[PDB]
């Protein structure tokens, strides 16, 4: 029986442990002895784990977290529409979207910080954005800063409401544990309401909104001179005087008859010509499609009635010879520790957001986004970084919960305990063949470097040398590109402009051509399989030996997060999986900034630039420079940062001092990573006896970074270095060569 | 003058600097309405910058042969020729307050020593106590010299120290 | 109320306000008197 | 065991390869040998620059 | 226990192991390593012919490629020999094994040879 | 020795609390050479409050 | 093999023993302290030195002491 | 008490097989062999990876170091109170006993046992390691 169980009243809403640091753990709320305290305060402050051992109210904690989280949410984007309405040129954009630049934020006339509100046009001075919400507010039919004001004031309002149900949730009426235990009701409810019903409103929004006042925008009616869209809802002649198909109302959609709706539902693919964004009328028709997909979807499982699947029945049902009992014992698992739900969500969350990017780059669903260069590479490069570290979180907490929550008493000869079983197999096969990708991919590059080196280019892996062709990707290409034609019959074009065939340009820039393969993408493209193969080892690793291994037997007794086992048996630093997950960090860094570089690169030098032939933003160099370190070297890392190092004295200045400041905390965090806490504890006792000799010794005695802390740290500012100059590099090039 | 040094408002690259930072804000300027916002941003840039540059030729500044200020950092040398008010006064009002902070600190730590939770103060502040300890300490080079020469500045050696001392 | 001005007693709430006293003073400083270098 | 090194004994009966690193980092420390005397410390470190100057 | 498994537990996978010359326990070192010389050296020409610095060079091609692989031959057969005075102090002996390393040099360079001519 | 809730100071030289100030628990009476008792407020990096120590390495001070 | 040593200064709270994961130590019949216990290392043949005893012990300072010596396949915790 | 004796036709737990098994140092060094006698039939983890179905009666799982023997017994005897026992094995053949050695758990006092790598002095009266240069080996000063 699924019902809604709630008690009544658990916590009261007091003001008496907030004065209580460390309430709720019981070695933290004996108040602080040392300085390691607060740190420990901080760290274990949501695990909540730690904090009881009843499922219940741990449920109940993270429950009202993600009230909190999305009441935050809320207020960053009534903040970002309050801000598009007040402090910006949204409207001037409006009117002229190929020669004015997005600007949301400006800054005050202090200390001389003036200079970086900059020309951006349209009478306005301030910091060019590349977020990209102009072109999703002109996507989605808004046209005045009123519209966008009240947007604000909606968002703060239901930020309020975030934070009231989070507090209601936990105090007042906080849900029972089988109530959270109901996962086939939540996701015939997640499938139907959340995704099918959320679809389905966004494609009535279209339909009804953004479809006839985006027309009228591309026709080129000024936007103050286009009607309300409650004036579209209200006199349906409009909606037939720009498509026939409303005159007839419902009445073809009731009795069958949809092919009348192809007006406004349209499979025109490829890229508006005078817009270069998707056509609005093809993703209306994919919010119907997708909307009527979940909410088939939301009615798979049983709930209170008879029909309807089970999801311990279909796991159970999936046992074959090779793999013995096969799929029992995953529901339990799944259903009483969230950390498994947590490592599973977050691995396709960020798949889910690198996949996002590739098909925003492709595929540019938004007017005017194409050829705005800065905010397809900001948002490329950002969904890209989400998602590698969601991956890295998901090897985190799927180790989490090999150490916490395992229990092989109920899980015995399994799919689970097999993977156990034979992990000596997986990582050694896994280590070959990273080696094996290490040695031939990046050694090409090393051979072509020493061949160009020695006056030998005949001798090198390239185009006109030795060519390693991506004949499959080419023909997958070619392939993609001849669809429309036989096994895709009503398709007018093919689906992205990069599978092949013309050119598509907006205000003289171009917004997608054909994207061409060579030795270069074959060599770049195994680099990225062996970046993530050794990634995928570290973390792979991390979670299979986090129980045991042959140097550690005992290794869960240890926990998850601990520094080592003595310097003993040889030296076990970094045996923890938590340490797995720290040099996958740095790993996962390697990779997706190596992805990002061969993105910035290729859509600079290959697709990218203007119109008069095409002249592109680098001439083309990528298919004869990106097979030689040294080619990366020079032509795209130092030729393409003369913008960032010489922004002083302009609006771009910014982007100066964050390139000095990222070098900055990137080579300070080496001290954290390179050294130990003995020599610093050390110093702090030299420290200590000086501020003893004067009587300001605190009371709180002073301490060293524990082990796991000085990684934490170290990683930490190596990460926020490393991509902050990246960031600062590619926002300072994109936005002075775009 | 100091080492060579030409004051600034005898230097003409400081004149030239001058005359190029006003170039470039207005030919920023001159692509904009007359009385629009940008354009009152901009005017109020050129006037801050001309009375910044007229207050630094007015103070005396030396120059060098790029046309930028030099600071003369010998107590003797600006006391007596007259550019004391660039290290030594900034030095003076910069113990001052570094002094101040750290003997009200140094307070608050003698302060709640003496009760049964002094970390427990040390985390959740005393604010009646440190905010008389703020206001009382703008006499702390008097009683730091008077703790001086009591011997109660110091502690004697009962302090932490390792076995080889 | 006791223990709601405890918690603001706390030391990052006390950081943050002090350090935004600070940093305002030191913003309205450099708002009235723009640009000192000397005296 | 093994004979390599032949200062230290407690290396030659290193069954890993920490052993051959241990025996080239530890070659010059002559202080710290089996059977080191004074006299042979003295003698050793005169012949060893000997052969820096050659 | 040795996890069972399809791939090391194979009798079809057990025979074709047990034909090949490192199993067959009974036949002489020197076969052993003739017979894997006359594989390893004759695989071994290929690469140097196709892919070395002299393989546009017609007339020439063949004879450098086939020279540096005897030369790798001699290089894995002065392995074999270290390896054998490193690892002994009837194939796993001091003299087995220093038979099975001049029969892996006489066999490589005779494989060597046949693949110049074919 | 010293009586129980006197301060004492340690002469130790390896310890963490030399030539520092703790109180004294307990003198055991047996012939245990270590039979001082002292606890002190602070803690050492073992988190450890509570050490023994013979009659001559305190001093009632 | 590894140097391990037990010190006068033991108090017998056993914490060392029941920390070494390879059973090295082991309590003896003693009249220094009021436990009546001392710590003792008659198998310093199989230790590894990973000094979990070091950590468990509660004296300042220290009662047992682990100094890394020859290195055997014992003590390197080799499986191979 | 007296020192028991290895019985080899103990049967092993139930246990579908493992990669984090024996290797070469079994067959050319030694390897330990555990024993215990269980009350009812149970679930544990091995120490190498993955479960086991112990059973009901005698006991027998081999492994390659002392360490894992270690981790199985304190998993044996804190969370199923039993009383195991592992021993020494080289491949002549012989065997070794220990654990318990005396017979009872070294973790309390027995009497019988003798001290050994006893030092009778603090950590702070060792000698300075001037005292102790030029001997036959390197030598802390903690070993005189
Ligand atoms: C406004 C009235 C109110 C009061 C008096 C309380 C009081 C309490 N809550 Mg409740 N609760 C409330 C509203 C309130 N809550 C709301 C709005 C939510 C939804 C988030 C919850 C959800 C909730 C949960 C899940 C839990 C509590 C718990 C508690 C108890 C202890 C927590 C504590 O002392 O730390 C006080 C914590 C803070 C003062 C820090 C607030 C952190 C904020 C939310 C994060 C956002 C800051 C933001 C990111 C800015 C960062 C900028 C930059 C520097 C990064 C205490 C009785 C806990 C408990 O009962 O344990 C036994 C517990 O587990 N509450
Ligand atoms: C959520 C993300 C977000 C971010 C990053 C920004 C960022 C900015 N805003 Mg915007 N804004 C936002 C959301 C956001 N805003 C929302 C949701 C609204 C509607 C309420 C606004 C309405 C708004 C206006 C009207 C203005 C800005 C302005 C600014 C700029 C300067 C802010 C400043 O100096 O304030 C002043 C600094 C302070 C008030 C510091 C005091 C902090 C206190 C002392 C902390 C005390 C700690 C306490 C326990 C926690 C806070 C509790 C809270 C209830 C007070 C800055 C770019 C200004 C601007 O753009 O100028 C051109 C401006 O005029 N914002
Ligand atoms: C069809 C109804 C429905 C809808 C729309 C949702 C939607 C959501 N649930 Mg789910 N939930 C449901 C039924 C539903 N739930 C049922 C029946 C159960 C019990 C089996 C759960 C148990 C559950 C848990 C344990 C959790 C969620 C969470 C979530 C949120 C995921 C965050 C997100 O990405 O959303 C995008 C964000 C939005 C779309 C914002 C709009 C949200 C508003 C409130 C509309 C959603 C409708 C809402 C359910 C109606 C509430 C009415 C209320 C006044 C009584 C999302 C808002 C997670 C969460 O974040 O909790 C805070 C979470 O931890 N749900
Ligand atoms: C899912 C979101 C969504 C929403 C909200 C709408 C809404 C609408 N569509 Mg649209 N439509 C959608 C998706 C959506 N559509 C999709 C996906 C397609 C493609 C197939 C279309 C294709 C389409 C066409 C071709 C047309 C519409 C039309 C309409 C309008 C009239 C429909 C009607 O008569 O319903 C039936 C009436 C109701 C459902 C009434 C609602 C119930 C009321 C509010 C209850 C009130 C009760 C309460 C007690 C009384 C108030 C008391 C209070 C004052 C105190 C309406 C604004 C028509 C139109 O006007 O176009 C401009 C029209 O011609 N739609
Ligand atoms: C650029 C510096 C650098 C290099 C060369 C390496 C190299 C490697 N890392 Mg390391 N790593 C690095 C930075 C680097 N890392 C940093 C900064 C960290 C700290 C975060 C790590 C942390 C780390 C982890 C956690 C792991 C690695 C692993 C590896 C190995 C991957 C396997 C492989 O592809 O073999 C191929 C070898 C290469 C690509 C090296 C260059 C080979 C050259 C080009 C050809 C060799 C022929 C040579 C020229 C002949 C010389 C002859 C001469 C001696 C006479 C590889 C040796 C992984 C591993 O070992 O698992 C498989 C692994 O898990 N590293
Ligand atoms: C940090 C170290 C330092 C150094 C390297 C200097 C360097 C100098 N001092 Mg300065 N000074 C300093 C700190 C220093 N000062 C401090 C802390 C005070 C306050 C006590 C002064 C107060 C002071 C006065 C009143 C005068 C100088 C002068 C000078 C210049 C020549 C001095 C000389 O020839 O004697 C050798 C240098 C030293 C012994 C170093 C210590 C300087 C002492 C404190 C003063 C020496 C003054 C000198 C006897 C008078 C020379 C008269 C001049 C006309 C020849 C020389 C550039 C003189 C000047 O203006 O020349 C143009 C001068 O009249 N200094
Ligand atoms: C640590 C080295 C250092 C030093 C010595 C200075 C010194 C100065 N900076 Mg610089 N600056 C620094 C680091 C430093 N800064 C860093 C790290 C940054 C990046 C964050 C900056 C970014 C910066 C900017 C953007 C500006 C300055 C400015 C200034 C001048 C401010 C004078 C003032 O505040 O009014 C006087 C201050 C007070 C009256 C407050 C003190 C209150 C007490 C009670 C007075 C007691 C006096 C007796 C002063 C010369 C300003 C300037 O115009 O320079 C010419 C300015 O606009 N700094
Ligand atoms: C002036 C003459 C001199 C003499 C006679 C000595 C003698 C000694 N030193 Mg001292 N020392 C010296 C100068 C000297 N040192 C200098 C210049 C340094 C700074 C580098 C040091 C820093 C130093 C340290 C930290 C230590 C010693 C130690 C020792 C003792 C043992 C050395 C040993 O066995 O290691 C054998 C040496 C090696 C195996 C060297 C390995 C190779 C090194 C890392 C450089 C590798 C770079 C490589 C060659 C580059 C190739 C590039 C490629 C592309 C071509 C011996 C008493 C050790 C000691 O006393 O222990 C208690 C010890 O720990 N020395
Ligand atoms: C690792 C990547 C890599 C690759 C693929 C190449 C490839 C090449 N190099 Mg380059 N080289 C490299 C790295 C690499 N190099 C690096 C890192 C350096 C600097 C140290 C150089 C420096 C260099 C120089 C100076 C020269 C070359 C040359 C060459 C060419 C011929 C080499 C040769 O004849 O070897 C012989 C080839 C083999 C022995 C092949 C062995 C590998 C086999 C195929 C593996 C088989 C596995 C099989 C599938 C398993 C089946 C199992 C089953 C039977 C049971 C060839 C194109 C030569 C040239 O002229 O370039 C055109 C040349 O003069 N290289
Ligand atoms: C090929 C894999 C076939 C996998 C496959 O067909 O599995 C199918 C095989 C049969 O499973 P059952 O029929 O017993 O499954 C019953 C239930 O457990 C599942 O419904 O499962 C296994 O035996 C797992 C053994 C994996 C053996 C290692 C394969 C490793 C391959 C790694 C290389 C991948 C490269 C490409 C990646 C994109």
């Amino acid at each position: 029986k699924v019902k809604i169980a709630v008690d009544r009243n658990p916590v009261e809403t007091s003001f008496e442990k907030w004065a209580k640091p460390g309430h709720f753990s019981r070695t933290l709320s004996k108040g602080p002895n040392t300085t390691t305290w607060i740190w420990n305060l901080h760290a274990d402050a949501h695990d909540f784990d730690s904090h009881t051992s009843d499922l219940e109210e741990i449920s109940r904690k993270v429950f009202s977290a993600h009230f909190g989280q999305l009441g935050i949410i809320f207020i960053w984007l009534s903040g970002m529409y309050f801000h598009g309405a007040r402090f910006s040129n949204y409207e001037a954009w409006l009117s002229d979207p190929t020669h004015i630049k997005p600007s949301a934020q400006v800054v005050w006339p202090i200390v001389g910080q003036e200079i970086l509100n900059g020309d951006v046009g349209g009478g306005f001075q301030g910091i060019q954005i590349t977020s990209g919400f102009f072109q999703l507010w002109r996507a989605s039919g808004i046209t005045s800063e009123l519209q966008l004001y009240t947007t604000a004031i909606g968002g703060l309002v239901m930020a309020a409401a975030m934070f009231f149900a989070g507090w209601f949730h936990y105090h007042k009426a906080a849900p029972k544990l089988e109530w959270f235990q109901n996962v086939e009701s939540m996701l015939n409810h997640h499938l139907g309401g959340l995704l099918g019903l959320g679809s389905l409103a966004w494609a009535g929004h279209q339909i009804h909104v953004s479809l006839p006042v985006n027309k009228l925008l591309d026709a080129g009616v000024d936007p103050k001179e286009i009607p309300l869209p409650h004036d579209l809802l209200l006199n349906r002649a409009i909606m037939a005087d720009l498509y026939p198909s409303f005159a007839k109302g419902i009445a073809p959609f009731f009795t069958l008859n949809w092919s009348e709706y192809s007006d406004f539902l349209t499979f025109k693919g490829g890229l508006n010509p005078v817009t270069g964004g998707l056509w609005l009328s093809d993703t209306a028709h994919h919010h119907v499609a997708i909307a009527v997909l979940f909410l088939v979807a939301g009615h798979m499982y049983r709930t209170n009635w008879g029909i309807g699947h089970s999801m311990k029945e279909i796991l159970e049902a999936h046992r074959g010879p090779f793999t013995g009992e096969g799929h029992v014992g995953l529901y339990e698992i799944l259903t009483t520790s969230w950390h498994a739900q947590l490592a599973i969500n977050l691995a396709l969350f960020g798949s889910l957001s690198i996949i996002v990017a590739h098909h925003m780059y492709a595929m540019p669903p938004y007017p005017y986004l194409a050829t705005d260069y800065g905010t397809q590479l900001s948002l490329f490069t950002h969904h890209t970084w989400i998602g590698g570290f969601c991956i890295v979180g998901a090897g985190a907490h799927a180790a989490i919960f090999m150490v916490r929550d395992y229990d092989p008493t109920n899980n015995y000869n399994n799919l689970l305990d097999r993977v156990i079983r034979h992990r000596d197999a997986i990582i050694s096969h896994l280590n070959w063949v990273c080696i094996f990708l290490g040695f031939h991919s990046f050694g090409l590059y090393i051979h072509n470097d020493t061949m160009s080196a020695l006056g030998r280019p005949q001798d090198m892996f390239s185009d006109t040398a030795i060519q390693l062709q991506p004949v499959f990707a080419q023909w997958i290409q070619n392939t993609h590109f001849l669809a429309p034609q036989l096994t895709a019959p009503n398709a007018l074009a093919a689906t992205s402009l990069t599978w092949g065939g013309d050119l598509v340009a907006v205000g003289g820039k171009v917004a997608m051509m054909p994207i061409s393969l060579g030795t270069s993408d074959f060599m770049v493209h195994h680099i990225h399989a062996f970046t993530i193969h050794v990634t995928v080892l570290i973390l792979l690793k991390g979670v299979l030996f986090a129980r045991s291994s042959r140097l550690i037997p005992d290794k869960a007794n240890l926990g998850f997060r601990f520094p080592c086992d003595g310097p003993g048996r040889g030296g076990t630093c970094q045996v923890s999986a938590w340490d797995h997950v720290f040099l996958g960090l740095f790993w996962m860094y390697n990779s997706l900034s190596i992805v990002i570089f061969h993105f910035s690169w290729k859509m600079q030098s290959d697709v990218w630039g203007t119109v008069t032939g095409v002249s592109h933003i680098t001439g083309g160099n990528f298919a004869q420079s990106a097979n030689t370190i040294n080619g990366w070297l020079r032509d795209f890392l130092w030729a393409q940062s003369s913008q960032v190092i010489q922004s002083y004295g302009s609006a771009l200045s910014a982007y100066g001092l964050i390139f000095l400041g990222a070098h900055f905390v990137w080579a300070f965090s080496l001290m954290f990573l390179f050294s130990g806490r003995g020599y610093w504890q050390e110093l702090i006792e030299s420290i200590v006896w000086a501020h003893n000799k004067l009587k300001v010794a605190p009371a709180i005695q002073p301490r060293a970074l524990s082990i796991t802390q000085g990684r934490a740290v170290g990683v930490a500012h190596y990460l926020l270095g490393g991509i902050a100059t990246t960031w600062s590099f590619f926002l300072a090039r994109i936005i002075s060569v775009g | 003058d100091i080492a060579g040094l030409t004051p600034c408002s005898e230097s003409k690259a400081y004149a030239k600097l001058e005359k190029k930072e006003l170039k470039t804000l207005e030919k920023r300027l001159k692509q904009y309405e007359a009385d629009s916002a940008p354009a009152v941003a901009l005017k109020a840039t050129m006037e801050r910058t001309k009375a910044r540059f007229a207050n630094y030729a007015k103070a005396g500044l030396l120059c060098g042969n790029d046309g930028l200020p030099h600071l003369i950092a010998d107590p003797g040398l600006a006391l007596k020729y007259g550019h004391a008010g660039e290290v030594f006064i900034p030095t003076f009002g910069f113990l001052y307050v570094a002094g101040y902070i750290g003997y009200v600190g140094r307070q608050y730590l003698i302060a709640v020593k003496g009760e049964a939770k002094p970390t427990d103060k040390e985390i959740i502040i005393d604010v009646p106590l440190a905010t008389k300890l703020a206001w009382q300490g703008a006499g702390w080079p008097l009683a730091a010299v008077q703790e001086l020469q009591r011997g109660t500045l110091l502690e004697k050696e009962e302090n932490i120290t390792v076995s080889p001392r | 109320m006791k223990d709601f001005t405890t918690y603001l007693s706390t030391a990052p709430v006390i950081a943050t306000i002090w350090f935004t006293f600070t940093a305002g003073l030191l913003i309205e400083i450099n708002r009235y008197f723009p640009d000192p270098l000397v005296f | 065991h093994k004979l390599f090194p032949k200062f230290s004994q407690g290396l030659a009966q290193d069954p890993t390869t920490r052993r051959i690193w241990y025996g080239l980092a530890m070659a010059h420390d002559f202080e710290s040998h089996d059977g080191m005397t004074e006299e042979n410390l003295y003698q050793k470190i005169f012949a060893s620059h000997f052969g820096q100057l050659s | 226990g040795m996890l069972e498994t399809p791939v090391t537990s194979a009798p079809i996978v057990a025979t074709y192991l047990s034909n090949l010359p490192a199993y067959r326990t009974g036949v002489a070192p020197v076969l052993r390593g003739v017979e894997i010389g006359l594989a390893h050296g004759f695989l071994l020409a290929g690469p140097f012919i196709k892919l070395g610095p002299l393989r546009n060079v017609p007339e020439t091609a063949e004879i450098a490629g086939s020279l540096s692989a005897a030369g790798l031959v001699l290089i894995l057969a002065l392995c074999l020999s270290i390896y054998g005075s490193a690892q002994f102090q009837p194939l796993f002996s001091a003299d087995g094994w220093s038979e099975f390393a001049a029969g892996f040099l006489v066999g490589g360079e005779a494989g060597v040879a046949w693949a110049y001519v074919c | 020795g010293p009586k129980r809730g006197s301060l004492v100071k340690i002469l130790r030289p390896e310890s963490y609390w030399f030539n520092q100030v703790g109180k004294v628990v307990s003198v055991d009476q047996s012939g245990v050479r270590y039979p001082v008792v002292v606890r002190f407020e602070n803690q050492n990096y073992a988190g450890v409050t509570t050490n023994n120590y013979a009659l001559d390495e305190v001093v009632a001070a | 093999a590894h140097i391990v040593k037990i010190y006068d200064t033991c108090i017998g709270c056993t914490q060392c023993v029941r920390a070494c994961p390879l059973d090295v130590l082991e309590m003896v019949p003693w009249d220094g302290c009021k436990a009546s216990q001392m710590a003792s290392a008659p198998r310093t043949e199989d230790c590894v030195g990973c000094k979990r005893c070091e950590t468990a012990c509660p004296t300042d300072f220290l009662s047992v002491r682990v100094y890394l010596g020859s290195e055997s396949t014992r003590s390197m915790g080799l499986s191979y | 008490w007296t020192v028991p004796t290895l019985n080899p036709d103990t049967p092993s737990p139930i246990f579908g097989g493992s990669t984090g098994g024996l290797l070469r140092k079994a067959q050319t060094e030694e390897f330990y062999v555990i024993t215990w006698e269980a009350k009812k039939e149970q679930i544990f983890e091995m120490p190498t990876g993955g479960a086991a179905i112990m059973r009901q009666g005698p006991n027998l799982l081999k492994f390659g170091k002392k360490e894992q023997c270690l981790a199985l017994t304190t998993q044996l005897r804190n969370k199923f109170k039993l009383t195991p026992c592992f021993y020494r094995v080289f491949p002549d053949g012989k065997v070794q006993y220990l654990h318990p050695a005396d017979g009872v758990y070294p973790e309390k006092v027995n009497a019988g046992r003798v001290g050994a790598n006893q030092n009778m002095r603090r950590i702070g009266q060792n000698v300075n390691p001037i005292k102790v240069k030029f001997s036959g080996r390197m030598m802390s000063p903690a070993e005189i």
